[PDB]
RNA sequence: ACGGAAGGGCACCACCAGGAGUGGAGCCUGCGGCUUAAUUUGACUCAACACGGGGAAACUCACCAGGUCCAGACACAAUAAGGAUUGACAGAUUGAGAGCUCUUUCUUGAUUUUGUGGGUGGUGGUGCAUGGCCGUUCUUAGUUGGUGGAGUGAUUUGUCUGCUUAAUUGCGAUAACGAACGAGACCUUAACCUACUAAAUAGUGGUGCUAGCAUUUGCUGGUUAUCCACUUCUUAGAGGGACUAUCGGUUUCAAGCCGAUGGAAGUUUGAGGCAAUAACAGGUCUGUGAUGCCCUUAGACGUUCUGGGCCGCACGCGCGCUACACUGACGGAGCCAGCGAGUCUAACCUUGGCCGAGAGGUCUUGGUAAUCUUGUGAAACUCCGUCGUGCUGGGGAUAGAGCAUUGUAAUUAUUGCUCUUCAACGAGGAAUUCCUAGUAAGCGCAAGUCAUCAGCUUGCGUUGAUUACGUCCCUGCCCUUUGUACACACC
């Protein structure tokens, strides 16, 4: 990374931590095949 | 209608004294707290597992040695109580870290 | 059974250690963050502290089943004597291991090195940390190896409070040109310790005196 | 050597500053005083302190002290 | 590998039951725990099954952790001929 | 950042004052070298050379002489049920009861085999591609920010003449004030608790039951519960204790330092653990299923099996052990530690009894252990003898012959015992190492390794000094000042 574009790092970094707070706020609420294995040879026995 | 004094020996063993002594003094009170008959916690000599090793993965350097150690703390409390309290006292009072052992027997 | 107590406690540690490993490998993409093994009569209980516990689970119980079976068949348990339970962690933002594995992941979707770490700092900080610090060592794109410190806020580095207050973790992220190492170091505010010392051994609070209005010639009050 | 670090000497200052009535030429009670009157995290650091805040005390009696 | 169909079956069979296999990295055992063939037969059997996408392999502390995957759950469904809506330890046990 | 300038410091990996030595010898053991089929390899100033936990008989193992096997995923293609392929008894063959290969002619049934692609293992290379860990600088004391001051600025001052400290530890001086990392604090261990909570897995007093000698009551023993009581000694929980206290010297009467009294303790209480910023082409791909790239992949650098090798010996270097005797050797006798460790799906730690000169054997036994081994009755050391300064009975190298143990295996002699054989070495040139109090030195023990093997290491206790309590002379480092055309920074 270039020292000549540090600000642009810290900023997208900031936003990264921001969207990380998004995913962790929407987690403060957010939104069979039977017969069995050993038994299908006990039935087909 | 049941019960009967069975003469019991609880042995507590761990590496974390606060929890160990948690379960220890908790037990002793909660036994005379309803009038049993015991011999209070006997702390056996705490015993120290050392491992002494070179820090280096290889060979280079002044030979720095380094000793790891693990302390084992073992208690035992002897109880004279009916069949009931025993199990009541075994199942609960449990704790992540303390090993409880209950033996019975005259010998 | 029939084991020397010495043998037994050492024995138990190894067990935790093999266990912890296994999960760290199997459950990385779910932010595995550590375990604990509660021994009881009738059951050995294993709680998985991972951040994304919906995946640790699977469709109506698919994955934890597999895991148990796995854990079971290895150490030779008797189907029922072993029990697995996943469980989200209170704030990943103060879990070394959590954030190491985050970088690993960050850096594998190929975020700029600094962008990766600098956000990792700035989230840990946000998660209420009293200091954090990240090292990235190894080789990127150039041939010669480098290293960087990324740190913010307050850390301490010596003596017992270390054991008390700083969490650390090294993870090895394996890339194409070579393999570089992450080192995360979060330090938690001692003021909230819940169960230990509530401050640095350094803290010396002086209580603020009350201003008093003295004088007044004697007198005495009856009751 | 037995040179008291700043944290000890700093703290002694602060205490004499605002508890000269109370406090004594006696360490033993200056000790107990420190418990009520200030939080410290270790018995060692407290006596280390109270011993020195007694020192400073013991020689204010014989003239001022800068600080 | 070189191994009779009989041992291939036992393997695939056992895999379809448990939906999971473990095995110590040590060839030359000649008897697996649980399964009934050579250790070598297992490890390399699933190795194939894995590298044709049907199962995950995990290593750690010398010990091979095999997980049956959905796409595989089809394949050995064929190899064992058993009908759709069969099994693999993908029930919730009793009231467990 | 660096200097071959200048001024200050700091230190038994520096000297002073001394101790005990290494350097000389015999052997043990690493490194070189040489030799060899191979004598696998890393590392070479402190910071390579009893280091890689590296004590290799197989294994380990990487090296050498040979012999098997694929454990060559998966994809396409080919051969192909008239059989793709697999195995084998005997013989031959072979080191071999390897169907290795061949003779012969059964067997097996789509699991292989051939090809290309793609993988895969590899103690193969590369540590000058890397992670991680470690060592070194460092027995060091340094690093940074807020508000203020200076500067256009990079920066600076704060972070300093002096004094002080183990310490950028403090006092003080002061365009600075007041803080944080590192030092301190903290934690661990060894010291003090007749105060607190207890104990047949620790121990004391009394009492029974009882032995011995005295007898006048006494003295000395026996008895895993015949009973009562206690917690001094032992154990480990919770507290308490010390803060260089009181006093007195000395000091910019400042931080401090010194002496005396008291105290378990007054050298950071003694010893450790932790340990900022930064640096090195330090070491490690031979710890890793950590790893990039390179090499190799069936007549293999994969792996395994048989045998040899790491031990080879004109010689150079390093760590060590044992000694050159009388403060001793030998023989009888006294007889005292502490840190440890021990067997489940097993053969670990071993008491007691026998047998044996011994090493050892055999029969039983206690212990998953403060319960048993074990009071680990250890060694120096203490006592009474013998020998008498003579290479002597100091010394025990080398060597012969016999017994026994571990092991599938002991030859190139694993180790142990016995008789014999009886070397060098008469205190060590130039040089050089370590160290300040329960320390040095002497002395043995347990643990790691470990089937068997410690002349090594990590710890431990036993006996217990002489001499400093200083300095900058040597050596090493740190600091200012100062020069620079260096900044990939004097490689
Ligand atoms: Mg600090
Ligand atoms: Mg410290
Ligand atoms: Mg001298
Ligand atoms: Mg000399
Ligand atoms: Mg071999
Ligand atoms: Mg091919
Ligand atoms: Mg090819
Ligand atoms: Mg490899
Ligand atoms: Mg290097
Ligand atoms: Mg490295
Ligand atoms: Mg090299
Ligand atoms: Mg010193
Ligand atoms: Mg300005
Ligand atoms: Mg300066
Ligand atoms: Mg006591
Ligand atoms: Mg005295
Ligand atoms: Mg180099
Ligand atoms: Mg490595
Ligand atoms: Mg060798
Ligand atoms: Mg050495
Ligand atoms: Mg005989
Ligand atoms: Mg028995
Ligand atoms: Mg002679
Ligand atoms: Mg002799
Ligand atoms: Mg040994
Ligand atoms: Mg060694
Ligand atoms: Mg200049």
């Amino acid at each position: 990374g270039d020292d000549k574009k540090e600000l642009s790092a810290e900023k997208e970094a900031q936003a990264d931590a921001a969207a990380e707070i998004a995913e962790d706020a929407a987690e403060a609420e957010d939104a069979l095949q039977d017969y069995l294995n050993q038994q299908a040879n006990n039935q087909f026995n | 209608q049941q019960q009967q004094i069975i003469k019991i020996r609880i042995t507590l063993t761990s590496t974390k004294v606060k929890q160990l002594e948690n379960v220890s003094s908790n037990i002793v009170k909660n036994a005379e707290q309803h009038n049993l008959v015991k011999k209070g916690p006997v702390r056996l000599p705490t015993k120290v597992l050392k491992i002494s090793t070179r820090k280096t993965p290889n060979g280079e350097g002044s030979k720095t040695w380094e000793t790891y150690e693990m302390r084992i703390h073992k208690r035992y409390i002897d109880l004279e109580a009916p069949v009931q309290i025993v199990k009541r006292i075994t199942q609960i009072t449990i704790e992540p870290g303390v090993d409880v052992e209950v033996v019975v027997a005259s010998n | 059974a029939l084991i020397s107590k010495k043998r037994k406690l050492v024995a138990d540690g190894v067990f935790y250690a093999e266990l912890n490993e296994f999960f760290t490998r199997e459950l990385a993409e779910e932010g595995y963050s550590g375990v604990e093994v509660r021994v009881t009569p009738t059951k050995t209980e294993v709680i998985i502290r991972a951040t994304r516990t919906q995946d640790v689970l699977g469709e109506n119980g698919r994955r934890i089943n597999e895991l148990t079976l796995l854990v079971q068949k290895r150490f030779k348990y008797a189907p029922g004597t072993i029990v697995l339970y996943a469980e989200r962690v209170q704030d990943r933002g103060l879990s070394a291991v959590a954030q190491a594995e985050s970088m690993k992941f960050k850096l594998l979707n190929g975020l700029a090195i600094r962008r990766a770490a600098y956000g990792v700092v700035r989230y840990v900080m946000e998660s209420g940390a009293k200091g954090c610090e990240v090292v990235v060592s190894g080789k990127l794109r150039a041939a010669r190896a480098k290293a960087m410190k990324f740190a913010d806020g307050f850390l301490i580095h010596s003596g017992q409070p270390v054991n008390d207050f700083i969490d650390t973790a090294t993870r090895h992220v394996l890339m194409r040109q070579g393999v570089l190492g992450i080192k995360v170091k979060i330090m938690r505010d001692p003021a909230k310790s819940r169960t230990g010392p509530k401050a640095l051994p350094d803290a010396v609070t002086i209580i603020e005196p009350k201003e008093e209005e003295p004088i007044l010639a004697p007198s005495v009050k009856d009751y | 050597g037995r040179v008291r670090t700043k944290t000890v000497k700093r703290a002694s200052k602060a205490l004499i500053e605002r508890y000269y009535p109370k406090l004594t030429l006696d360490f033993q009670t200056n000790k107990r005083l420190c418990d009520e009157i200030a939080t410290i995290q270790s018995k060692r650091l407290r006596n280390k302190i109270a011993g020195y805040t007694t020192h400073l005390m013991k020689r204010i009696q014989k003239g001022p002290v800068r600080g | 590998m070189l191994m009779p169909k009989e041992d291939r079956n036992k393997i695939h069979q056992y895999l379809f039951q448990e939906g999971v296999v473990v095995a110590k990295k040590d060839f030359n055992q000649a008897k697996h725990e649980e399964i009934d063939t050579k250790n070598l037969y297992v490890i390399k059997a699933l190795q194939s099954l894995t590298s044709k996408g049907y199962v995950k392999t995990q290593f750690s502390w010398q010990y091979y952790y095999y997980t049956l995957t959905e796409e595989g759950v089809e394949y050995l469904r064929e190899y064992l001929n058993l009908p759709e809506h069969i099994v693999p330890a993908t029930y919730i046990q009793e009231r467990n």
